[PDB]
């Protein structure tokens, strides 16, 4: 049971020893590059030695004995909701991209799957979705300002009210004339030839 | 120790190069299996003590 | 290795107390810091020199 | 036929769900049953698991909708309602359960590995995220051992 | 020397004048030292049998492996030979040059 470090007299079974990062701080030449993710720490602690040495002495624990440990872990972490890392700040959704008269007289309409991007950290629900819907008017901006795309027919648009709340199945219309302003769910409104993709990115998830 | 050098106008660094033992005996039982006991003793590190 | 500022002259250093069984002697010499690279490091930020 | 065949309706996140955050000790605890050591990060052997220390939190302004024409007005800029008029794309209302993300600490309790017999001077300590990709957003990781024996072999 | 700082043809500018560049060359180390990673606990080779688990190989932060090679090598036999397998072919200075 003799666990035995080098300098110090023998000590008997159940120690502990600590992982700790600033420890990180003092062999910084080995993890110049590394993160509190994965890092390079000293686990002796002598105070004789300088902070940079006694990092090469091992602790030893007796061959004869098949040495088991336990484990308790501390870990507290800051990531914001939208970020680059994961797969929240990007997002493909087809959209008109040109709306130019043809020779015929016969309007053509192309498409065109684009990646979007979200500026990372915004958060609150609500301000995320309002921003993905920025992203959308973007593109037209760029885009269909430029190739005359009419604003009214907008491929994509997100929100989250119930448009047949008012519907009338004996007129088959809304009687009120508009649409509660009560949210419901997040969900995609589409115009034909345009579409949503999440192959590759998880907002799925917040758009429920 | 305390060692005494000329002035020079860049940063130097002094190397000691303390001398000491370091050996490594490979134990190698079974095929295909590798045991090494090091040791290095003025400043000690390794398995066996 | 021991730092040693520009235009020093003097240089203490301390071993702090350990056992010297088996010592076999010594070996000492000067370098440049900027030709002695920070190594066991994947890649050294300030390195500058070849 | 529809939608609802191949689609389920979920109560929205912010955190867009939650990865599994594994734990990798590769030079001090032995590694598990079927996993071989080797020195990429992306494969150190898992020592124990545990859930991201991040979760929703559940808030509710009713007034919502209400908050958020105060919050237009306030913003001075009608920027994200450039349409203001076609009921189409007018702005969507606040959800009433809205819900914000938070950053919990988290102080898990792994049982019991088997370590090896001669501990390492310079331990590594590494934090992987579900796709073994290491987590640029860890603030603080600590790690306490208590070696005890387990048995012994002598016969 | 450049006469004059005004640009494009000039009287002045032909009356320049030149020097050819320093010379400099570059090239692998004495025995490829640093190629290969040691004493780097980071970045430490790994020998074991497929199947075992533990390393066979323990490299300390402060061992020098390459300074070691450098002189055995130097001791096992002469240096001022040139191997070019391993571009074994040991630097030295003019020593009329080192010396005035």
């Amino acid at each position: 049971n003799s666990i035995r470090y080098s300098e110090l007299a023998p000590l008997f079974d159940t120690t502990r020893v600590y992982l700790v990062d600033n420890k990180s701080t003092d062999v910084a030449s080995l993890n110049y590059q590394n993160d509190h993710s994965n890092f390079l720490t000293t686990v002796i602690q002598n105070n004789d030695y300088s902070p940079g040495e006694a990092s090469t002495q091992t602790i030893n624990l007796d061959d004869r004995s098949h040495w088991g440990g336990d484990l308790k872990t501390i870990l507290h972490t800051n990531m914001p909701n939208v970020n680059e890392f994961m797969f929240t700040n990007k997002f493909k959704a087809r959209v008109m991209v040109s709306r130019l008269p043809t020779k015929d007289n016969q309007v053509e309409l192309k498409y065109e799957w684009v990646e979007f991007t979200l500026p990372e950290g915004n958060y609150s629900e609500t301000m995320t979705i309002d921003l993905m819907n920025n992203a959308i008017v973007e593109h037209y901006l760029k885009v269909g300002r430029q190739n005359g795309v009419l604003e009214s027919d907008i491929g994509v648009k997100f929100d989250t009210r119930n448009f047949r709340l008012g519907f009338d199945p004996v007129t088959g219309l809304v009687m009120p004339g508009v649409y509660t302003n009560e949210a419901f769910h997040p969900d995609i409104i589409l115009l034909p030839g345009c579409g949503v993709d999440f192959t590759h990115s998880r907002l799925s998830n917040l758009l429920g | 120790m305390t060692f005494e050098v000329d002035p020079m106008d860049e940063p130097t660094l002094l190397y000691v190069l303390f001398e000491v033992f370091d050996v490594v005996r490979v134990h190698r039982p079974h095929r295909g299996v590798i045991e090494t006991v090091y040791l290095r003793t003025p400043f000690s590190a390794g398995n066996a003590t | 290795l021991y730092p040693i500022p520009a235009n020093a002259t003097n240089v203490p250093i301390s071993i702090p107390s350990r056992n010297w069984a088996a010592f076999r002697g010594w070996a000492f010499t000067r370098l440049k810091t900027k030709e002695t690279p920070s190594l066991g490091s994947g890649y050294d930020p300030y390195y500058t020199y070849s | 036929t529809g939608i609802r065949s191949w689609t389920l309706l979920c109560t929205p996140d912010v955190t867009c769900g939650s990865e599994q955050v594994y734990w990798s000790l590769p030079d001090m605890m032995q590694d598990p049953v079927t996993f071989r050591s080797t020195r990429q990060i992306s494969n150190f052997p898992v020592v124990g698991a545990e859930l991201l220390p991040v979760h929703s939190k559940s808030f509710y302004n009713d007034q919502a909708v209400y908050s958020q024409l105060i919050r237009q007005f306030t913003s001075l800029t009608h920027v994200f309602n450039r349409f203001p008029e076609n009921q189409i794309l007018a702005r969507p209302p606040a959800p009433t359960i809205t819900t914000v993300s938070e950053n919990v600490p988290a102080l898990t309790d792994h049982g019991t590995l088997p370590l090896r017999n001669s501990i390492g001077g310079v331990q590594r300590v590494t934090i992987t995220d579900a796709r073994r990709r290491t987590c640029p957003y860890v603030y603080k990781a600590l790690g306490i051992v208590s070696p005890r024996v387990l048995s012994s072999r002598t016969f | 020397y450049m006469p004059t700082i005004k640009e494009g043809n000039s009287r002045e500018l032909m009356g320049q004048q030149s020097m050819p560049n320093r010379p400099n060359y570059i090239a692998f180390r004495d025995n490829f030292i640093g190629l290969m990673y040691y004493n780097s606990t980071g970045n430490m080779g790994v020998l074991a049998g497929q199947a075992s688990q533990l390393n066979a190989v323990v490299d300390l932060q402060d061992r020098n492996t390459e300074l070691s090679y450098q002189l055995l090598l130097d001791s096992i036999g002469d240096r001022t030979r040139y191997f070019s397998m391993w571009n074994q072919a040991v630097d030295s200075y003019d020593p009329d040059v080192r010396i005035i």
